[PDB]
RNA sequence: CGCGAAGAACCUUACCUGGUCUUGACAUCCACGGAAGUUUUCAGAGAUGAGAAUGUGCCUUCGGGAACCGUGAGACAGGUGCUGCAUGGCUGUCGUCAGCUCGUGUUGUGAAAUGUUGGGUUAAGUCCCGCAACGAGCGCAACCCUUAUCCUUUGUUGCCAGCGGUCCGGCCGGGAACUCAAAGGAGACUGCCAGUGAUAAACUGGAGGAAGGUGGGGAUGACGUCAAGUCAUCAUGGCCCUUACGACCAGGGCUACACACGUGCUACAAUGGCGCAUACAAAGAGAAGCGACCUCGCGAGAGCAAGCGGACCUCAUAAAGUGCGUCGUAGUCCGGAUUGGAGUCUGCAACUCGACUCCAUGAAGUCGGAAUCGCUAGUAAUCGUGGAUCAGAAUGCCACGGU
């Protein structure tokens, strides 16, 4: 891909690492409760305030070895075609062509 | 079809009375892949035309069927450029196969209360050969003894 | 306190090489054991559309198949775990005993 | 005690059994008539029973799993003919001409990349 | 047309998988990658050793890598001081300790890798395509191949026009499951472009 | 629509302006780049420069609009016709 | 032309406006202080700039390093910038069509021919006969996968013929016979009979047989064609920028609409609609995930929370079906667009521009012109189900089963 989309992607995925667990899942769980008023309100307003790149939604998941956006497999971390290519070197264990 | 010649398809025959037609005529009115209404309604007609008719159905339906089997067809053709309409003497498995159909979409125009009720009176006016299946019979002998005049045209 | 061994793999010559390989084993240390029985093994499938820029029809399917293996002891020994511990067994197949 | 039968339409499996009996056949702890709604369903199980005589001397449990309404259905009448098949073994010539021994094979075909049905291609414009 | 893999079309059947492990979803793509650093690092700064193929083992608790090649001597070193060093960037690059096992093959010229490499390499050293092919497959047949096939494609000889130049003696039966056919690709980066080399290799059939 | 229970939703940006403006009196418009707010009462009677992407549009905030968005005032596209 | 895109709110994003940077977001090296992190505030749309506290790790020849952080300089990095008509790799196409060749011999002055043609036959250059050809190879076929039958092996997390117990439900001991799970093996070869045929090959019918003529599908795509597609997966020759065709941000656009085309989904209905009772599937997913039971909510959902890395736990119950009664041919108890009001869930945020639920409205449409497409058996047709992509976003795509 771009070695600038690379670069971005590695900070996204930081920043979701920094915040993830510190304030984005507490403030979640605080504006959903019920029992709680007017201090979600609070809340939503420091939730915004974060650098905003935090959101793992914010995050895109793209081959590892390329950088390619689409056609993306989760359980590879590899483009289509490059999972293909890697396949036939047999790269990935107990994977072959399939017939049915 | 072109190149390996092939017989027709068996059918397993009507379970309730044994007939290989029945099933086939079942068949051919099942529409979207639903077999189990389709027994259903034959049955029900069948058994309304056994209160009508003699007891015995199995008759009733035969000549029903034999006053509206066709034995003359219409082929459209071109051997020369122009529109032959040749016809031809149809062999038994076709002659029954067609007739069927036709009474089919018959019943379906009847437009009757439900579709079982304008079967049965379909299969009984047939009975009487008062029907409009044997109307459509006639219509196709007409346009049969009008074809007589292509009968001797190309590929006769 | 009888355990239960469960064997993930690949490949099935593998697996049965290491159900066959763990068994006198268990004879060594001198216990009676049980057959091992074959759980559905899995089959996975992954449909991928093999042209760099365009094309719809031609895809290729990959599969992967990890198979499944049950052991039950029922006679444990603390040599019988010393045993399974100390045994040397294929980097193709992991283990999941449980107490 | 009990003589063996199994059957299988299209994707389900049968267990029938037979004993002496009174011709009364129960169907996963039911009746036929209640079990099978359809008419036809209902009787192509007792089809093979005209034919052979013991209709009337043969008490039938059967469990059928799987499968849907007419493959149940199929499955229980090869299940029934095999189950037969160690008892008398002496009516080969009528039961194979009727068709219940052999077993059908015809399947549901797997679907093909790049057509929608496994058979059937989209629709195109030549242009 | 376009032809299958014959490594790949023939993983399951007769040819070992490179990468030999197993675990779950959870770490599939992470050891993937590893698998992946590894072997390129492992090729860039071994491209002299001659190197062929690559076994990369994940016992439960470290990694092994198999390395088949021709130079032993090479890529051992004095008193074994290479494979140390190779030892300590490849446990690195996993975060797991690593044994490496060095296989020498005696005939590298019935690997397709050693005489797909040196076919390539020829080229940026400016020999002739046609004699390097057939010398390739002189030396296969001598040394006692069943059957071979080579393709150099791409830009022959510093012309406009790429052409394609395959010769193929004795038996490729491709079409074969059982058949034995070693297969491998490389590439030649010469100053008029870049140059794909395939071959085949059949040595007997089950 | 953001659920009842999380309330309605507004920037923090927009928020303290609009505040520190009604507190010092409804003088100047409002420079802002952020449609995604929801017009809360607070700013009623007030002319909001909202961004369309090129120009920054003012509104008018009126009773009947409150509820509705900032940039809902602010036509992205120019579409005249499609003929001359 | 439901193509790359297995999924554009932000991101993706490569486009536009505007604010911005110029050894640079990314890599190697030079100099200086330094661990990262945490709390806090101010300007701003954010980038960024600014304020303030805590902190100083390891080996140590106390000489430095890595995670690195921040500024200056240079080799430069960086270009999803151009040329697929320079290329590699990969792919489409005829087409799974049956062809493409070689050795020796023979023929011809020779290029070359013959083999490979011809009579038949086959799915096939498949086989047979003839034939100056005899053989051989790559392709066809076979070996690989799945399904159809049986035998043997192991029996839990799957099964319950029999034994008893039966909280009367495979629930308990208990059984491994069976369904099933998966591992190996046997069988289907025109094998035998008859007829046709040219006593050949083949074709047709029959017997047995679970399956009979390649058993049904899948993978496998020869030599070559199209300067076919891709320089935007990638790599790469050449060309161009390098205070800008590079890079960081906020908003916008890729969703615009006098129209045309292609590919689909939902219908126009009575084989249907509507309501109740009632029965069975296969395949898969699931650890930042599937989420039961119970309670509240008409509802999508919310609360509590069991279990499940799974043949156990959860999405999970299927739908057309059947039995009942009404609808009674009516733009209708059809059809569902569109529109209003109120809501749920994701996410920082649903205005442009997400999906779903409840109430309110009910548009075209009563089967469609010339023309045109798919399909030969569980196949059309039709009915549901699952997966990848995925925070959320299917009528698309890939799979599964029912009639
Ligand atoms: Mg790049
Ligand atoms: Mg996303
Ligand atoms: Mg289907
Ligand atoms: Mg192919
Ligand atoms: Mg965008
Ligand atoms: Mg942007
Ligand atoms: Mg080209
Ligand atoms: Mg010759
Ligand atoms: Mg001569
Ligand atoms: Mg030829
Ligand atoms: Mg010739
Ligand atoms: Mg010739
Ligand atoms: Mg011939
Ligand atoms: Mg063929
Ligand atoms: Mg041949
Ligand atoms: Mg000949
Ligand atoms: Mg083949
Ligand atoms: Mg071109
Ligand atoms: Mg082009
Ligand atoms: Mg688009
Ligand atoms: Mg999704």
């Amino acid at each position: 891909a771009k070695q600038s989309m690379k670069a971005r992607e590695v900070k996204r995925v930081a920043l979701a690492d920094k915040y993830f667990a510190k304030r984005a899942e507490l403030k979640a769980i605080i504006s959903d409760v019920n029992a709680s008023d007017e201090d979600r309100w609070n809340a939503v307003l420091k939730l915004q305030t974060l650098p905003r790149d935090s959101s793992p939604s914010r995050q895109r998941n793209r081959c590892r070895q390329t950088g390619r956006p689409h056609g993306f497999l989760r359980k590879f971390g590899l483009s289509r075609i490059k999972v293909r290519e890697a396949a036939m070197r047999g790269e990935i264990p107990g994977l072959k062509k399939a017939s049915w | 079809p072109r190149r390996r010649v092939i017989g027709q398809r068996k059918i397993l025959p009507d379970p309730k009375f044994g007939s290989e037609l029945l099933a086939k005529f079942v068949n051919i009115l099942m529409v979207d892949g639903k077999k189990s209404t389709a027994e259903s309604i034959v049955y029900s007609a069948l058994e309304t035309l056994a209160q009508r008719s003699g007891k015995s159905e199995l008759e009733a339906f035969e000549v029903a069927l034999e006053n509206v089997r066709p034995t003359v067809e219409v082929k459209s053709r071109r051997v020369g450029g122009s529109t032959y309409q040749v016809p031809v003497e149809v062999r038994p498995v076709r002659r029954n196969a067609l007739a069927m159909r036709w009474i089919v979409e018959a019943a379906r125009k009847r437009g009757d209360k439900s579709m079982a009720l304008r079967l049965a009176n379909e299969l009984s006016d047939a009975a009487e050969n008062k029907g409009t299946a044997v109307k459509k019979r006639e219509d196709v002998h007409r346009m049969a003894e009008a074809n007589k005049a292509f009968a001797h045209y190309r590929w006769l | 306190q009888r355990i239960r061994i469960r064997l993930k793999a690949f490949d099935h010559r593998l697996i049965d090489q290491a159900t066959a390989e763990i068994v006198e084993t268990a004879k060594r240390t001198g216990a009676q054991v049980r057959g091992p029985i074959p759980l559905p093994t899995r089959k996975e499938r992954f449909t991928v559309l093999i042209s760099p820029h365009v094309n719809k029809d031609a895809r290729d399917q990959y599969e992967i198949r990890t198979h499944l293996r049950l052991v039950d002891i029922v006679e444990p020994t603390e040599k019988t775990v010393d045993a399974l511990m100390r045994l040397d067994l294929a980097a193709g197949v992991d283990v999941q005993i449980s107490l | 005690n009990q003589y063996y039968g199994t059957g299988r339409r299209k994707s389900s499996a049968a267990r029938v059994f037979i004993k002496p009996g009174n011709g009364k056949i129960v169907i996963n702890q039911r009746s036929l008539e209640q079990y099978f709604g359809r008419e036809t369903a209902r009787m192509v199980v007792r089809q093979p029973l005209e034919l052979v005589d013991m209709v009337e001397k043969l008490d039938l449990y059967i469990t059928v799993k799987g499968g849907g309404i007419s493959g149940q259905a199929g499955a229980i009448r090869h299940g029934i003919t095999r189950a037969l098949m160690e008892y008398d073994e002496s009516l080969r010539s009528e039961l194979r001409k009727a068709g219940f021994v052999t077993r059908d094979a015809r399947q549901v075909e797997r679907k093909k990349v790049g057509l929608r049905k496994a058979r059937r291609r989209p629709q195109f414009s030549k242009r | 047309g376009q032809k299958v893999h014959p490594n790949g079309i023939r993983l399951g059947i007769v040819k070992p998988w490179n990468s030999t492990w197993f675990a779950n979803t959870k770490e599939f793509a992470d050891n993937l990658d590893s698998d992946f650093k590894v072997r390129q690092y492992l090729t860039k700064e071994l491209a002299k050793a001659s190197v062929s193929r690559i076994v990369i083992e994940r016992p439960a608790k470290s990694i092994r890598v198999t390395i088949h090649t021709a130079r032993p001597g090479i890529v051992i070193g004095k008193k074994g001081e290479d494979v140390e060093k190779l030892r300590k960037v490849v446990a690195d690059i996993a975060g797991v300790p690593a044994q490496i096992n060095i296989a020498e093959v005696r005939k590298p010229e019935l690997d397709a890798k050693l005489v797909a490499d040196s076919i390539t390499s020829q080229l940026e050293r400016r020999v002739m395509f046609r004699r390097a092919m057939k010398r390739a497959v002189q030396n296969a047949m001598r040394l006692g191949a069943k059957g071979i096939k080579v393709e150099v494609s791409g830009r022959l000889g510093g012309a406009e026009i790429a052409r394609t130049e395959w010769y193929r003696e004795g038996r490729v039966p491709l079409h074969t499951l059982r058949a034995d056919i070693d297969y491998n690709t490389s590439e030649a980066h010469t100053t008029y472009g870049v140059i794909g080399v395939k071959v085949w290799i059949f040595k007997g059939e089950i | 629509p953001r659920s009842l229970k999380k309330g309605p939703f507004i920037d923090l940006h927009l928020l303290k302006k609009v505040e520190k403006a009604v507190e010092s009196g409804d003088k100047k418009p409002l420079r802002t780049w952020s449609r995604r707010s929801t017009i809360f009462p607070n700013m009623i009677g007030l002319t909001i420069a909202v961004h369309n992407g090129r120009q920054h549009v003012p509104v008018f905030v009126t009773d009947e609009m409150v509820g509705h968005k900032l940039g809902e005032f602010a036509p992205t596209r120019t579409y005249r016709g499609h003929a001359a």
